[PDB]
RNA sequence: AAUACUGCCAGCUGGGACUGAGGACUGCGACGUAAGUCAAGGAUGCUGGCAUAAUGGUUAUAUGCCGCCCGUCUUGAAACACGGACCAAGGAGUCUAACGUCUAUGCGAGUGUUUGGGUGUAAAACCCAUACGCGUAAUGAAAGUGAACGUAGGUUGGGGCCUCGCAAGAGGUGCACAAUCGACCGAUCCUGAUGUCUUCGGAUGGAUUUGAGUAAGAGCAUAGCUGUUGGGACCCGAAAGAU
RNA sequence: AAUAUGUAAGAAGUCCUUGUUACUUAAUUGAACGUGGACAUUUGAAUGAAGAGCUUUUAGUGGGCCAUUUUUGGUAAGCAG
RNA sequence: CCCUGAAAAUGGAUGGCGCUCAAGCGUGUUACCUAUACUCUACCGUCAGGGUUGAUAUGAUGCCCUGACGAGUAGGCAGGC
């Protein structure tokens, strides 16, 4: 009769979808990347950096 | 095109190797890595306007 | 606002229902409805569009007809059925013993089924014998026989028949219809 | 009838289905067959060909009594036959038995070979036949003996 | 006739009604309520007055008093939407306000044949005001100048930008 | 025939199994989409740390919208725009990418928007406005129930599921996509950002290619 | 390092408005093993006041904004284009003969009682013979001739039915209908046999020819919308003409 | 040149074999239409299909105007085309 | 940008008032106002696809579900007063 929509009602959401509760549960809207600081070359830059 | 077509169903009654005979038009492109060496980038601006006459 | 690419409310143009109001067709079709809904059978929606059907769409079938449907090869002691009249053919000498399904019979073609040995049966009796079309055989009379359909299509180098009431010499035979007085059509 | 008629239904509708930019005058393009080679000639030429001239012979004071000659096949000749006794010729075909059938008093003057009688013998009775009927029925092993 | 009949009729029993899934759930108040607080009550006979709080009820309602000895409002109950709190506060823990309820906020209603053509309290009720008044004040004659702010109303004037105020 | 205990504990049987390969399967993509543009990060900043460029690829989807309303629309941008389903201002509908298709979207350009957008826009739109074509008629999605039922042909079974196969591609995108109906998406909530639409989105306007921004316009319009 | 900017959250929470359709249960799901509960296929619970002109409806006015005089011919009319001062009543696509298309009804290779006759509770209803009209055979100027080589043909496609199969499909029969190639009849143009009152007959076989045809008949009668023609012919309107 | 415009993108198709014929070839050579067999899920590029196709009958209309762009006559015109 | 060039007849119009680091001219950033448009919901009607004969009391042209759509002169049809 009705069209309840996601983005709220975490009823029908789920209802939807399941990994959505496995989602909410491991936090992967908010997932942290590991930070490895890699360089780049002095090419790239000065090529960049070129007026 | 169509005896081409016939020598692939050919080579598949041989192998079964899923032939996808149909056409498609140039789909877009894929990645790729460019380098640099002997090819660095030179910057360009433009040139003012001369009359020339 | 819409871009509307087809026609909005058009009916399909097909005829559901039919104008009259015979209470034995209702009473037919109600049947056949409850047949056509639950039955699967596209036989049943073929005779349900047939019974749909107007007159000139409902020609006159004949014995004739329904020997030559039996007189095909392993299709002979099967039901034959008419979603109309069943007409009276003289023109042959003989007839099977089979049965035969329709509305309506004449008085000659009754005679004929039954001095053959067969029984002129009604729908809803092959209905309630043979819900889902078992072994039956549908015909259908001429539809392009008519008047009406040699004049449709009238107009030149078509050889389609002109809509005259009288004929005979001085009554189109002449301008437009020979050489000699102006041209061939 | 007159409730059914759209003149009810051009009640408060102004000009009754003719229109306002072409109104409905008597008779705009002439009275009856008018103008059939100067203005009409495109409907005489595409649905009536034929209509403008004279043809043939005349034929002075005709007499469809002269023309009398109505036609029959052989299907329908024994269809003339009537049933209660055309079953015991058929049961009993054979010769020195076979019925005699009045096409004149049947109301039929000419007789047409339409096709596919049985094998057995008739006598006939006509003013006129065709070749092929003729043949039929001596292929039959009837006959026709001609009458006036 | 005048009129002849349908050939049809209604149905005259009613359906049932579907099983509505509106459950209940308890009130959830704002951060600004807590009890002991001062609040101004807007709306009514005692509207713009300060008054204290000490209870919500179960049918989504506020108990407060005055109290009684200082302004002149009794115990009542009364609306968080149609109150105001303040950062005001005073401790109330060592009084008994589970005595009161619903069914000691009974109204009993009049028979709807009596007329009010022209023209009574209780001493239980005057008894429990006594007793928690005096309790109250014990607990607030402590601390200065609250009997003076109960005792005065409050009002708005020019340049009372109520986004503003802070109560 | 009782019918109550031994099928609707059946039925729940064969629901539950089919949540756990919808949920598995959902972990897989969530893996692929996670992996795809974390690889794609991380190659860049190869790319970069060698002193080369990374040439990323195209995208093989877009989405467009019709702005322009339907009156005073030539006959070759009016048919082209029926092609695409867009009979309505604000309506979009997802669009596979060639030569043929990227020519018609320049017949089309001064009517529509048309962008290359993410995996966030696509399920905010499948999740809000989502229907399909079931028998000719508009329904809602609301149930992978209707979904595998109309899609168990072409490997498919949920709404994610079709969800992946449209932002990757696939060899169904063709009857994936006809059976989206196309998005009935309403006006931009927070204005177009531009005074006046009807200019190329360079020169100040919004028609054409808003190439990643169409996620704002959608997000906006929806 | 951090912040700005861009993007992501199936992160949390607050404030506001509009709406509450539907009406026993069925379905999807969530929390828990369970008990059941739930925000899960459309709002319920608690409370107050009124219990009446209070809400509402009608009507007049006031106020804010908008609003040109109707009908007509017109590319375009509120028009400085026509008719209309106002009111009542009357007032304009009708009927008829013949017909086309469609639909309904009866009968069906037949169909039509109603010119007429018998009768009668009387211009009604009922019954009936002979014909006659239309149709069942066309073609030709006419003399005239006159529609199965074949399961009334062959090919392609076709609803429906039958066989195998759970289904996909595979095969057989294949009405109507569509395209085509054939055969038959008439007309035209050719050949010209047995024969012959030697000037008659026309067998057989043909042809990029032609027909409003045959190729297991479909029509007749009544009624209705619509359209056509002749009639005053949707209503009103000449200058004229004739006796 | 641009813009406009025709056609093809297969099942009524492709390949293999041999049947017909008064046509054609020096010729079982070729043509046209067929028998029998093989080629499927990508049966021959994209997108969309709101059903696809077919007939009958009939109204009104046959004074047209305006804008971008192209353009003729005219000095030009709310000019004429 | 402004000024001269720049002269028509009832009195007279950036629409008026009026405006001068503007309420003018050029450009940019935001916020804001509002269409019978767009989105969501309800209601009326139409069109389409569907369901429902079983018994009782109902009309099976009935009852119910789903989806889309609603401009209109000449004109056509359909249901009604």
């Amino acid at each position: 009769v009705l069209k309840k929509n996601p983005l709220k009602n975490k009823q029908v959401l789920l209802r939807l979808n399941p990994y959505a509760k496995v989602f909410a549960a491991e936090k992967l809207g908010s997932k942290k990347a590991e930070k490895t600081g890699t360089k780049p070359a002095a090419v790239f830059t000065e090529t960049l950096k070129h007026d | 095109r169509v005896k081409a077509n016939a020598a692939k169903r050919a080579e598949a009654k041989a192998q079964g190797v899923a032939v996808q005979l149909k056409r498609q038009p140039a789909q877009p492109r894929e990645s790729r890595i460019v380098s640099t060496e002997g090819n660095v980038p030179q910057t360009l601006a433009p040139v003012p306007y001369e009359t020339f006459i | 606002g819409i871009d509307h690419t087809s026609k909005q409310h058009k009916r399909s143009g097909h005829r559901t229902a039919p104008k009259s109001d015979n209470v034995y067709l209702k009473l037919l079709v109600k049947l056949y409805t409850f047949l056509a809904r639950r039955t699967d059978a596209p036989f049943n929606k073929v005779v349900l569009k047939a019974l749909f059907l107007s007159k000139i769409n409902r020609p006159p079938v004949s014995v004739s007809r329904i020997a030559r449907a039996l007189k095909q090869e392993g299709a002979a002691n099967k039901t034959v059925v008419v979603v109309g009249t069943v007409t009276d053919d003289a023109r042959i000498f003989e007839f099977p013993k089979t049965t035969v399904a329709a509305l309506r019979f004449t008085a000659g073609a009754r005679a004929k089924i039954v001095k053959a040995g067969g029984e002129c049966i009604t729908l809803d009796q092959l209905a309630v014998r043979a819900p889902k079309g078992q072994n039956t055989l549908i015909l259908r009379g001429p539809r392009n026989s008519r008047e009406a359909v040699r004049h449709f299509g009238m107009g030149p180098h078509k050889g389609k028949a002109p809509r005259i009431l009288s004929t005979g010499r001085k009554f189109e035979r002449a301008r437009g219809r020979r050489r000699s007085k102006g041209f061939k059509v | 009838p007159s409730r059914f008629t759209k003149t009810r239904k051009h009640r408060g509708h102004v000009s009754a289905g003719k229109g306002r930019i072409g109104k409905h005058r008597k008779h705009p393009g002439g009275r009856g067959m008018a103008g059939g080679q100067h203005h009409h000639r495109i409907n005489m030429d595409k649905y009536h060909p034929g209509y403008f001239g004279k043809v043939g012979m005349r034929y002075f004071h005709k007499q469809q009594a002269h023309f009398w000659k109505p036609v029959l096949n052989l299907d329908k000749l024994w269809t003339l036959i009537p049933e209660d006794k055309r079953d015991q010729y058929l049961k009993s075909a054979s010769k020195e038995t076979a019925p005699v059938i009045d096409t004149l008093a049947a109301g039929y003057g000419k007789i047409l070979g339409k096709g596919r009688i049985p094998n057995v013998p008739v006598i006939v009775k006509a003013r006129f036949v065709s070749k092929l009927a003729e043949e039929k029925i001596r292929a039959a092993g009837g006959v026709v003996e001609l009458i006036a | 006739t005048a009129q002849q009949a349908p050939k049809w009729y209604p149905s005259e029993d009613v359906a049932a009604p579907k099983k509505t899934r509106k459950a209940v759930r308890p009130q959830k108040l704002r951060a600004s309520l807590v009890p002991g607080t001062v609040l101004i009550l807007l709306a009514g006979r005692f509207r713009g007055k300060r008054v204290v709080y000490l209870k919500h009820l179960e049918d989504n309602t506020l108990l407060v008093t005055g109290p009684f000895k200082v302004n002149g409002v009794p115990l009542r109950r009364v609306n968080a939407r149609y109150v105001i709190a303040t950062s005001t506060k005073v401790s109330v823990e060592g009084v008994n306000v589970e005595k009161f309820n619903v069914e000691y906020f009974a109204k009993e209603k009049l028979t709807k044949k009596e007329k009010k053509e022209a023209k009574e309290i209780k001493t239980e009720r005057v008894e429990d005001q006594k007793v928690v008044d005096k309790a109250l004040l014990a607990e607030i004659k402590k601390t200065p100048l609250l009997k003076q702010y109960l005792s005065a109303s409050f009002s708005l004037k020019n340049g009372d930008k109520p986004h503003l105020l802070k109560f | 025939a009782e019918q109550v205990a031994a099928e609707r504990a059946a039925r729940k049987a064969a629901n539950k199994e089919k949540r756990a390969i919808i949920l598995e399967r959902n972990a897989a993509y969530q893996k692929e989409y996670e992996t795809a543009e974390r690889n794609i990060i991380q190659a860049k900043r190869d790319a970069k740390a060698a002193g080369s460029y990374y040439v990323e690829a195209q995208h093989k989807l877009v989405f467009v919208v019709r702005i322009k309303g339907i009156n005073k629309i030539p006959p070759k941008p009016r048919k082209v725009l029926q092609l695409l389903r867009l009979t309505r201002i604000n309506s979009g509908t997802f669009v596979k990418v060639t030569k043929a298709t990227l020519e018609l979207l320049k017949l089309i350009e001064p009517y529509v928007a048309y962008g290359y957008p993410s995996y966030s826009t696509i399920r905010q739109l499948v999740y809000k406005r989502g229907f399909g074509k079931i028998n000719k008629q508009r329904v809602p999605l609301s149930d992978n129930a209707i979904i595998e039922a109309n899609l168990g042909k072409y490997g498919i079974l949920s709404i994610d599921d079709l969800i992946h196969e449209i932002i990757t591609v696939g060899p169904h995108f063709k009857q994936a996509n006809n059976f989206l109906w196309p998005f009935k998406l309403s006006n931009p909530s927070g204005g177009w950002g531009v005074p006046r639409k009807f200019k190329h989105f360079i020169q100040g306007g919004s028609f054409g290619n808003r190439e990643e921004f169409i996620n704002k316009l959608v997000k906006s319009m929806n």
